[PDB]
């Protein structure tokens, strides 16, 4: 499936996920695409942090939602 | 060009009851020098353009009808309103039907460049 | 009731609006706030690019929409 | 120091039944050291943050809820799932209730600065 990852800057990335992906998975194809290290990512979903042992479908994150990527 | 293209036709709901309207037609997303996204639905016998959006980030979704038995509906939904403009894949082939979905997703979201 | 007005490049806009303020009317409240001449104003709603003669309350914008202006 | 701060109590649907939540309680919308805006409800009498959201632009809507006939009902709306946090104000007076709820939805859409 594709989400939106949405930054400070204002530029989007779009990803192609998997509902079964871990959020450290996505922060991984994160890495992968854009150069920034995992461990200076903040995801956010419907006003939460999200956890990296936990899975898009866990926070219910579906076709086409978008994240928000804070530098930390 | 077009940035995205694929052969549909338009349909609506009366209410209760459902009316495909059986015209050759297809959907296209076309950026304009202004970098406007336009989405696009035009009758391939003819070649008028019906339907003609200025789309921009967060407006819209495009998703799969699922309550429909065909398995091939797809509304453009303004996630703020009730606007609502239903299409029926007339592609040959099904193979593409999710493809062609994430790429308007994708064009009307966050288009490229 | 309150709208946001959102920009291509720049920054979006709150106004203070009636459900019977024409598009031309919002335009004026534009040029009160930003200093941008309605006469380079295209606002647009749901898709469509919005006329002057017509109402907020004609395209059905609400309490909290987001229009979207793009400079000619 | 607080963006916007109203006293709001917190409640529930519970499918079919309506649970009020009695402790008196503070909504207010926060602006970290990082920018970032943070809606909050916190208890006035221990002082206790129980919510904190960290929301942006198009997220959310903050609206009255109709339904309710005590007309001091409002309802943090996220678009894009169902997440819904309902609150009832506890403000003494009524005459800025609408005037706090669009402040709310000024500093989540649009904050200045
Ligand atoms: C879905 C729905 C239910 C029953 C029948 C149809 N019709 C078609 O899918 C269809 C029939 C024939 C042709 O070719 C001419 C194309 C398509 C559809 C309902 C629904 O649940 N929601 C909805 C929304 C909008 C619609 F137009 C129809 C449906
Ligand atoms: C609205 C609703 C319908 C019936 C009754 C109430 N209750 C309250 O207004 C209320 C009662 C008592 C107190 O303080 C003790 C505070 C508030 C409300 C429904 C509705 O239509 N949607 C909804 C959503 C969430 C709710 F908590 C209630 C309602």
């Amino acid at each position: 499936m594709q989400i939106f990852v949405k930054t400070l800057t204002g530029k989007t990335i779009t990803l192609e996920v998997e509902p079964s992906d871990t959020i450290e998975n996505v922060k991984a194809k994160i890495q992968d695409k854009e150069g920034i290290p995992p461990d200076q990512q903040r995801l956010i979903f419907a006003g939460k942090q999200l956890e990296d042992g936990r899975t898009l479908s866990d926070y219910n994150i579906q076709k086409e939602s978008t994240l928000h990527l804070v530098l930390r | 060009k077009y940035l995205v293209e694929f052969r549909a036709g338009k349909m609506s709901l009366k209410g209760t009851t459902v009316t495909p309207d059986k015209r050759k037609g297809l959907v296209y997303i076309q950026q304009t020098d202004d970098s406007l996204i336009h989405f696009c639905w035009k009758d391939r016998t003819s070649g008028n353009v019906e339907d003609d959006l200025i789309i921009f980030p967060d407006d819209c979704e495009f998703k799969r009808v699922p309550q429909c038995p065909s398995g091939r509906v797809y509304v453009l939904k303004f996630k703020a309103g009730s606007k609502r403009l239903f299409f029926w894949m007339q592609e040959p082939k099904t193979d593409q039907d999710e493809e062609h979905c994430r790429k308007v997703n994708e064009y009307l979201n966050n288009p490229p460049m």
